[PDB]
RNA sequence: AACAUG
RNA sequence: CGCGGGGUGGAGCAGCCUGGUAGCUCGUCGGGCUCAUAACCCGAAGGUCGUCGGUUCAAAUCCGGCCCCCGCAAC
RNA sequence: UCGGUACGGUUUGUGUAGGAUAGGUGGGAGACUGUGAAACCUCGACGCCAGUUGGGGCGGAGUCGUUGUUGAAAUACCACUCUGAUCGUAUUGGGCAUCUAACCUCGAACCCUGAAUCGGGUUUAGGGACAGUGCCUGGCGGGUAGUUUAACUGGGGCGGUUGCCUCCUAAAAUGUAACGGAGGCGCCCAAAGGUUCCCUCAACCUGGACGGCAAUCAGGUGGCGAGUGUAAAUGCACAAGGGAGCUUGACUGCGAGACUUACAAGUCAAGCAGGGACGAAAGUCGGGAUUAGUGAUCCGGCACCCCCGAGUGGAAGGGGUG
RNA sequence: UACUAAAAACACAGGUCCGUGCGAAGUCGCAAGACGAUGUAUACGGACUGACGCCUGCCCGGUGCUGGAAGGUUAAGAGGACCCGUUAACCCGCAAGGGUGAAGCGGAGAAUUUAAGCCCCAGUAAACGGCGGUGGUAACUAUAACCAUCCUAAGGUAGCG
RNA sequence: GGGAUGAGCUGUGGGUAGGGGUGAAAGGCCAAUCAAACUCCGUGAUAGCUGGUUCUCCCCGAAAUGCAUUUAGGUGCAGCGUUGCGUGGUUCACCGCGGAGGUAGAGCUACUGGAUGGCCGAUGGGUUACUGACGUCAGCCAAACUCCGA
RNA sequence: GCCGCAGCGAAAGCGAGUCUGAAUAGGGCGACCCACACGCGCAUACGCGCGUGUGAAUAGUGGCGUGUUCUGGACCCGAA
RNA sequence: AAUAUAUAGGGUGCGGGAGGGAACGCGGGGAAGUGAAACAUCUCAGUACCCGUAGGAGGAGAAAACAAUUGUGAUUCCGCA
């Protein structure tokens, strides 16, 4: 009920972060501003 | 070679799967019929094939240059016009590039003269791709076959259930090579389906229908695709061949699982009581109980709660008095010179084709209209309950519980204080399935939701308007054996001719011809009498239109 | 065609 | 000593695991039929779901710990 | 006899308006007397407008035709072919049947054979492309074969326990055993995380409609007796506890010095920079008041970095980071 | 049981069941062969029982054996959509490069077709096996011939103790 | 003591060979050896087990604990012995000085649990024989109680 | 031919340096001599930067001995 | 010969084979104890034992070979790698 999701950037689509969410609380894919190292600045990140 | 194909496709939430291991493939010209219960995934397979969603595993691969159409279970439109409803899709790669050919030829001379050779002739190239580009004389060809509304009026509340006749003309003009028509025969007539019968027969291209009618499934379809709840199984033959081999399959499956359930109980006590029996082997025999008990719970599905219509006040002796009513619009002549009482404790049926005015007649009774020259007496003991044809009380963003309860805790239904969450699961939403949005609900659970916010008053005068749509035979029988046990005045508009033969006591019906198009005949008795009274009083007791050049 | 006993 | 079932109306018992509603067979109280009792037919009454409370909008049910009832237990 | 492929002739299609677009595309004055008025008629196709000149058994004369012009097009006529139907040759595959010639015979007869119930050979009687055997392939298989079946235990067996977190035993640093005494864990939280700004609780006395020993109100005394997402211990009123606004540091690149420690692991960390959030700033943030919520190596899977590429170019595979 | 056990152990006569239509079945053999047998269902091998007299009750759920038109699941063989490596040519630009790619040859191959078995449906217990509880009731008590009920594939009959 | 004209006893020649024979069946018998014979060979099998290991002196000198173990009678690493090269009083004791504690003790109108006699008095019992709290003045107890404290 | 003669890196490689990194930030491993005088933008003083020698001390490889060890029966005897 | 072409078979004449040997060779079959601190893949080992069969030696051998933009030019055997 707590699966491990990975978070991919919007522009370069690299996979930089893995984390846990609750699936009966949040059905849709998360969005966070995290730090993409290949871009050098904070970008948006959905799930896969 | 294959129009459409699937790998190990599994569209699902990880808590609740809706497709699982769907491996099959289709040919060109594959007329398919899809059958199954509600809650299987019949519309979440036709949604992958038109690219409107993506699976969570497995590749869904259309062919190279074959385009696909779709008609969803609710048809969207645009709010512009009616002849706009034949240019958006369908003729959309010709019409948008039709005025531009008339725009590039406005005879500019200072701008460009010899650049009319690589763009105006290129637009001349694409008109030959369609083999016809006048587009006008062959567009009344597409609306004098569906019997469309007059093309110069917007699709506001002006359109009733012939909204579907327009959406069966955006789709059947594109002529896709894979045609995903999901329940086309909602809200249609005794002849609007009869047109669609002969049109889907001689149709070059594949066809997937999720229909329930019998002329398509017995004569047009060649493959039948059963959808079990997550599974998918193809079969070959028409629907008469399907149900015979389905019957002998569920025969030997009915005692496949009897001796399975007998086995689990015979070695239930072997693993629970008396664990003294064997040492250091017991962790190898205990797992064979769990490996058959975890597959005994993947077909344990028999939990189907009944549709129940609550009872409120005592209904008196007068319910609906219609005092020589006329109703119509500017130039239009619907209901004219009609007078009828409404029988206490009796199911009332309404008969008429699309465009006679059946659902406006209930809007008079609740109060959403006003009669032109007439009056309707309500009677101070009745209580209305109006479920609409267009299902307009569904707000497709907020969740299921918030549509029917308005965020409250107790709602007022049967002169009691019912806890409003318990009133939700009474129509089939167990627990954590309140929390999912109503715009994505199934065709059963959008018809098991419109009965929730409209039977919320316990009224002894309920006005059912298209109740027999998108629900299977387990609920359709559980409806008709639940509005017989209701103490008064259920009034039903329907088109399922094998529904009014079950549950009817009175019939209001249209009988108009070329003297006046707004007659309404009243009858005392069931549908198995009106079909015999009609042939002995009137004389009215084909020639198919092509929709294209050929 | 049902009908047992004080 | 310890292990593992079970408690649902006077008696025997379903309902659970896959939460919203308490039900069936005998019996008990009243009517009917008969000359009268059995049989049969119609209507009722009767339960804080063993108890002390944890989550939940909501627990007979999901959840443990205590109290009786039963089964099985030593070379 | 039933189906696939390949080729070939025939046949098939009806919105409305016109003598039912004879279906699409490309051409084109042609058909020659075949009247249609025999028949499975009306080409026997559809039998929906009830009719589309060809198995034509009065004929050799007259032929829907060119002319007529309603409609994107009516117009004869063959040729190329679309979704169907229907017959014909060729090829191949599946089923049953029949035949003899490969194989089968411990049916008989006659030879080598003088002595032969072996063997082989000849003729005959039957079985027959089955059987049997070979290569591959599933099923069955204690009929045989090699082996495993943990430890602790006041002697073994039956019960029970095995890792992680807190307390007591533990003798005022740390550590410390037993089948010693009490309890928890295999999560949960997208805010219950970060920040910035505010607030003081439980119980009680007096009084107050419903209102009760205790629901909310108002005033007094109240220094922590409540509360803490979870078990206990140490903390916490300065708040780490109650409430609100904006947000993602539940970060990428590193880390001097340490605690613990057989080793493998486990734990803390000022500070430096990239880039952010909060805040007027000072600064704070590398998840949760802290200590449980997990698992070494090998073999694999996925996304990226394009590092090596078995002569060379690539590729297969291997490699690095997650 | 030569060398601590001579019996209640084995055998036997008779009984029943299942196998076997004849170089049979079974057995020794990798095979040819041989025994069965110079026999042919009144014969021959396997199993339990054990003269003789009276008898041999109920259960086909479990697991074996026998017979089943189907239906579900299932190996190789057949089948080879789609995808991938390569490059004759064709693109754009810095001709240290990036994009599309017919044919031939390769790797990986999904749909579809296909047998016994297993599942399943029936018969068999002289096949391996199994053959129960609680509560109330009769002129003192005691006890229940009768009734209610649950569970079972069916609840221990004759005879004995 | 039992059979002693039978399923008897016996002589001579022959047959069946080791996961095989034969067995009126006991795991009995197959050259005094049988729950798988004997001989030779792989072979100097293997054994966390047992027994043995031979001349001398001089210096120094242990451990029976920790952690991990298909491990508890075994072993790896550390602890503790010896020795070579480096380091040089860093070790150890006593004195003075700077520090953390919650054991023995004791205390409880400082808390969480208990707990005994009076005054006091709600709920239960028979309109009040009994239940006597929360509180309140004195005396008590505590490994999982501590305002304290060697 | 082996071992020494230069190391870092997964490797292309670069080299008294190299890998990680966006970094002449920090680390990881590896190289790098004083007791002087003179010399020294000379500094209160104290040697850092750099010098000819005043000639700081590095050092490996191959034989034969000894202790332990690896593979072989491996200190010797012993099964069913 | 059956049975005709004829073979099977039979008479006569010349040659040749068989068995033995201590190790070495070539082709073929092929264990287990043991090591893995148990054990099955694995090892032990293509060893022990067996089978065909040589010769004074045998087998191998005159590129359908190797190498990498240079090049060595049949095989066996010992050293390095
Ligand atoms: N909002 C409107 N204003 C005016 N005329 C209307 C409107 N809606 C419908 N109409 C006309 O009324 C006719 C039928 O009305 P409608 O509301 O569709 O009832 P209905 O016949 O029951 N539809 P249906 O259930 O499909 O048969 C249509 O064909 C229109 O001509
Ligand atoms: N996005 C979704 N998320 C979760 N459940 C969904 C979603 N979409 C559909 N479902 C459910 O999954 C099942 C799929 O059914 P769906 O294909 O939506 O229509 P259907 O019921 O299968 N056919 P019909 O009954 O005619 O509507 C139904 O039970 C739906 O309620
Ligand atoms: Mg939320
Ligand atoms: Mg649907
Ligand atoms: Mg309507
Ligand atoms: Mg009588
Ligand atoms: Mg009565
Ligand atoms: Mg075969
Ligand atoms: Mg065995
Ligand atoms: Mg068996
Ligand atoms: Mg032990
Ligand atoms: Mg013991
Ligand atoms: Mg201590
Ligand atoms: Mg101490
Ligand atoms: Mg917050
Ligand atoms: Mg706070
Ligand atoms: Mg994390
Ligand atoms: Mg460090
Ligand atoms: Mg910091
Ligand atoms: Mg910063
Ligand atoms: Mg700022
Ligand atoms: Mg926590
Ligand atoms: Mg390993
Ligand atoms: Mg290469
Ligand atoms: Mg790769
Ligand atoms: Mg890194
Ligand atoms: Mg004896
Ligand atoms: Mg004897
Ligand atoms: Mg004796
Ligand atoms: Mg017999
Ligand atoms: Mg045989
Ligand atoms: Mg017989
Ligand atoms: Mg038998
Ligand atoms: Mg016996
Ligand atoms: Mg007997
Ligand atoms: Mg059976
Ligand atoms: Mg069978
Ligand atoms: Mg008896
Ligand atoms: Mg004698
Ligand atoms: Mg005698
Ligand atoms: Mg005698
Ligand atoms: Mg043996
Ligand atoms: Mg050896
Ligand atoms: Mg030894
Ligand atoms: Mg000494
Ligand atoms: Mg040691
Ligand atoms: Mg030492
Ligand atoms: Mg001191
Ligand atoms: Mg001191
Ligand atoms: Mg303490
Ligand atoms: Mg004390
Ligand atoms: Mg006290
Ligand atoms: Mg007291
Ligand atoms: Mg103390
Ligand atoms: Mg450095
Ligand atoms: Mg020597
Ligand atoms: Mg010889
Ligand atoms: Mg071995
Ligand atoms: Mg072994
Ligand atoms: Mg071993
Ligand atoms: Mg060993
Ligand atoms: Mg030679
Ligand atoms: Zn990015």
């Amino acid at each position: 009920v707590r699966p491990k999701i990975t978070l991919a950037c919007e522009v370069c689509k690299h996979r930089n972060y893995i984390t846990k969410k609750n699936r009966r609380n949040d059905p849709d894919r998360l969005e966070l501003k995290k730090f993409c190292p290949n871009c050098g600045k904070h970008q948006a990140h959905r799930e896969t | 070679e294959f129009i459409y194909t699937m790998k190990k496709v599994r569209k699902a939430h990880g808590d609740k799967v809706i497709l699982d291991d769907v491996t099959l493939s289709f040919y060109p010209g594959a007329k398919i019929g899809v059958v199954g219960p509600n809650g299987a995934g019949k519309s979440s397979v036709l949604r992958i094939m038109a690219g409107l969603d993506k699976p969570n595993n497995g590749d869904a691969f259309l062919a190279t240059g074959a385009t696909v159409g779709i008609l969803q279970q609710e048809p969207p439109l645009n709010e512009d016009k009616t002849v706009r409803g034949n240019v958006e899709e369908g003729m959309g790669d010709i019409k948008i590039k039709l005025d531009r050919f008339n725009e590039v030829a406005e005879l500019m001379a200072t701008d460009y003269t010899d650049e009319l050779m690589e763009e105006m002739g290129r637009l001349q190239e694409e008109l030959d791709h369609a083999d016809a580009w006048d587009l006008d004389a062959q567009l009344e060809q597409a609306m004098d076959a569906l019997r469309c509304p007059p093309a110069d009026e917007p699709v506001t509340n002006l359109s009733g259930g012939e909204r579907r006749r327009v959406a069966l003309c955006k789709l059947l003009l594109s002529k896709p090579d894979l045609l995903l028509l999901d329940e086309p025969t909602n809200h249609l007539d005794a002849e609007s389906v009869q047109w669609l019968e002969q049109h889907l027969a001689s149709y070059p291209g594949a066809i997937l229908a999720v229909t329930h009618d019998r002329y398509f499934l017995d004569n047009v379809a060649e493959w039948i695709l059963e959808l079990d709840r997550g599974r998918a199984y193809p079969y070959e033959g028409n629907y008469s061949t399907y149900l015979e081999k389905k019957a002998e399959r569920l025969a030997v499956q009915g005692r496949k699982d009897a001796k399975l359930q007998k086995r689990l109980t015979e070695e239930l006590a072997w693993v629970r009581s008396g664990a003294k029996a064997r040492q250091a082997k017991s962790k190898a025999r205990l797992q064979r109980y769990e490996e058959m008990a975890a597959e005994a719970e993947k077909t344990r599905k028999l939990d189907f709660e009944e549709i129940q219509i609550p009872v409120g006040p005592r209904l008196g002796n007068v319910v609906v008095e219609v005092d020589h009513l006329d109703k119509g619009y500017d130039g239009r002549a619907l209901i004219k010179d009609l007078s009828f009482s409404l029988p206490r404790n009796g199911i009332v049926g309404v008969i008429g084709p699309n465009g006679v005015g059946k659902t406006t007649l209930f809007k008079t009774i609740v109060g959403l209209e006003t009669p032109d020259s007439g009056s309707v007496k309500v009677g101070e003991t009745v209580k209305l309950s109006y479920v609409d044809q267009a299902r307009a009380g569904i707000d497709p963003r907020k969740t299921v519980w918030e549509v029917v309860s308005d965020g409250l805790d107790y709602i007022q239904v049967g002169q009691t204080e019912v806890p409003s969450r318990a009133y939700v699961s009474a129509f089939g939403f167990k627990g954590p399935d309140q929390q999912k949005p109503a715009g994505v609900l199934s065709g059963g659970e959008r018809n098991r939701l419109n009965l929730a916010l409209t039977l919320k008053q316990g009224g002894n005068l309920i006005l059912l308007d298209e109740p027999t749509n998108d629900l299977d035979v387990e609920t359709l029988g559980s409806l008709e054996n639940a509005l017989l046990n209701f103490p008064g005045c259920a009034v039903v508009i329907s088109h399922d001719r094998w529904f009014l033969d079950r549950t009817c006591t009175h019939i209001l019906a249209w009988e108009g011809d070329d003297d006046n198009e707004a007659k309404w005949f009243w009858f005392e008795g069931n549908f198995g009498a009106y079909e015999e009274n009609k042939v002995e009083r009137l004389g009215v007791d084909v020639t198919h239109r092509k929709l294209t050049r050929g």
